[PDB]
């Protein structure tokens, strides 16, 4: 019967300000301590901040501590985090938690609920097409790649010989780097002795853009 | 501050543990020790509180103890559905709430394989365009969990560093990318760098040098 909803995540530019709440319900939330919890895509669960059943008592994680308040509203039973100073090391699902321990002051856990989350993506890029990159062979088979580089928003999609070429053919998640632009890599492991005859070209498709490259493949000069 | 192992993996059926290891002021100091599971794609839950007690609902097959400062989930009778990834967390002496670096758990369900490593120096044409990136594709290894460490000549390097998390391949083995992001400077100013895979306790490291091809 718990339930926890956060809301109140988006694409936010840095340092701007942003807030976030979590509604309970199925317990009594005036009796119960509450905690923020973030993860970045791909990492690990970081503690955020706490709040006791009435407020009284606050603390927060050293990376966010005069940066984010955590509050409450047990008229409204909802639970709230104010974001400020955003920088692109916040982006993350964050999740707000009920403490499992009823009517106290000392929040030591456990973490007893989960909400299932909400984005906040700080980032101050705009839609941007990709410049791609390629990843000869050089060092039988032989990996050969391109590499998608500094483009927003996701997606980009990617080929090889216009389609004709699939064995072999791995693109990778995407990496969101600190200036808050995506990059990516596709890979393609072919026999070596083709490397002198046969093309290889990736095409990439972004759509969010309207930009579509398609990048020549060739062995390195050495 | 909470030290967990990358990855463990057991066969289905067998036991397994998972170790967190803190200090006198988080797991050795207090009896605030708990374990989360965290399947893909959702949020965590609760599977074990106060160092061994166990939510109702939660299976009997996972326990937790603790000695000084290292904490143990033991999960029994592995299956398949156990297959996610777990963190512990703990109160600390700075009046806050830790979680563990945390641990991917593999249920083994298909051969142990070794990871194959390609790194690739930047193009001339990223140099040409006064950028550079060391990209360090990781493929066909199996559970599919590694860490990258990154050293230019012999000492280690984490500014600039960018990993992906594992995603199986076409051919339902796994693969990784790591980049190391420097300026064209940077690049041409050491003699090597070198991309080292850790796989279930044994390092593949492959090294480029600007001045090879």
């Amino acid at each position: 019967q718990v339930q926890l909803v956060e809301s109140g995540g988006g694409v936010v530019q840095p340092g701007r300000s942003l807030r976030l709440s979590c509604a309970a319900s199925g317990f009594t939330f005036n009796n119960y301590g509450m905690h923020w919890v973030r993860q970045a895509p791909g990492k690990g669960l970081e503690w955020v901040a706490v709040i006791s059943y009435d407020g009284s008592n606050k603390y927060y994680a050293d990376s966010v501590k005069g940066r984010f308040t955590i509050s409450r509203d047990n008229s409204k039973n909802t639970l709230y985090l104010q974001m400020n100073s955003l920088r692109a090391e916040d982006t993350a699902v964050y999740y707000c938690a009920k403490d499992k321990r009823f009517i106290t002051m000392i929040l030591v856990g456990p973490f007893d609920y989960w909400g299932q989350g909400t984005l906040v993506t700080v980032s101050s890029a705009s839609t941007k097409g990709p410049s791609v990159f390629p990843l000869a062979p050089s060092s039988g088979t032989a990996a050969l790649g391109c590499l998608v580089k500094d483009y927003f928003p996701e997606p980009v999609t990617v080929s090889w010989n216009s389609g004709a070429l699939t064995s072999g053919v791995h693109t990778f998640p995407a990496v969101l780097q600190s200036s808050g632009l995506y990059s990516l890599s596709s890979v393609v492991t072919v026999p070596s002795s083709s490397l002198g005859t046969q093309t290889y070209i990736c095409n990439v498709n972004h759509k969010p853009s309207n930009t579509k490259v398609d990048k020549r493949v060739e062995p390195k000069s050495c | 501050v909470l030290t967990q192992p990358a990855s463990v993996s057991g066969s289905p059926g067998q036991s397994i543990t998972i170790s967190c290891t803190g200090t006198s002021s988080d797991v050795g100091g207090y009896n605030y020790v708990s374990w989360h599971q965290q399947h893909p794609g959702k949020a965590p839950k609760l599977m074990i509180y106060d160092v061994s007690n166990r939510p109702s609902g939660v299976s009997n097959r996972f326990s937790g103890s603790k000695s000084g400062n290292t904490a143990s989930l033991t999960i029994s009778g592995l299956q398949t559905e156990d297959e996610a990834d777990y963190y512990c967390s703990s109160y600390t002496s700075s009046t806050t709430n830790v979680f563990g670096t945390g641990t991917k758990v593999t249920v083994l369900g298909q051969p142990k394989a070794a990871p194959s490593v390609t790194l690739f120096p930047p193009s001339s044409e990223e140099l040409q365009a006064n950028k550079a990136t060391l990209v360090c594709l990781i493929s066909d290894f199996y559970p599919g969990a590694v860490t990258v460490a990154w050293k230019a000549d012999s000492s280690p390097v984490k500014a600039g560093v960018e990993t992906t998390t594992p995603s199986k391949q076409s051919n339902n083995k796994y693969a990784a990318s790591s980049y190391l992001s420097l300026t064209p400077e940077q690049w041409k100013s050491h003699r090597s760098y070198s991309c080292q895979v850790t796989h279930e306790g044994s390092t593949v490291e492959k090294t480029v040098a600007p001045t090879e091809c």
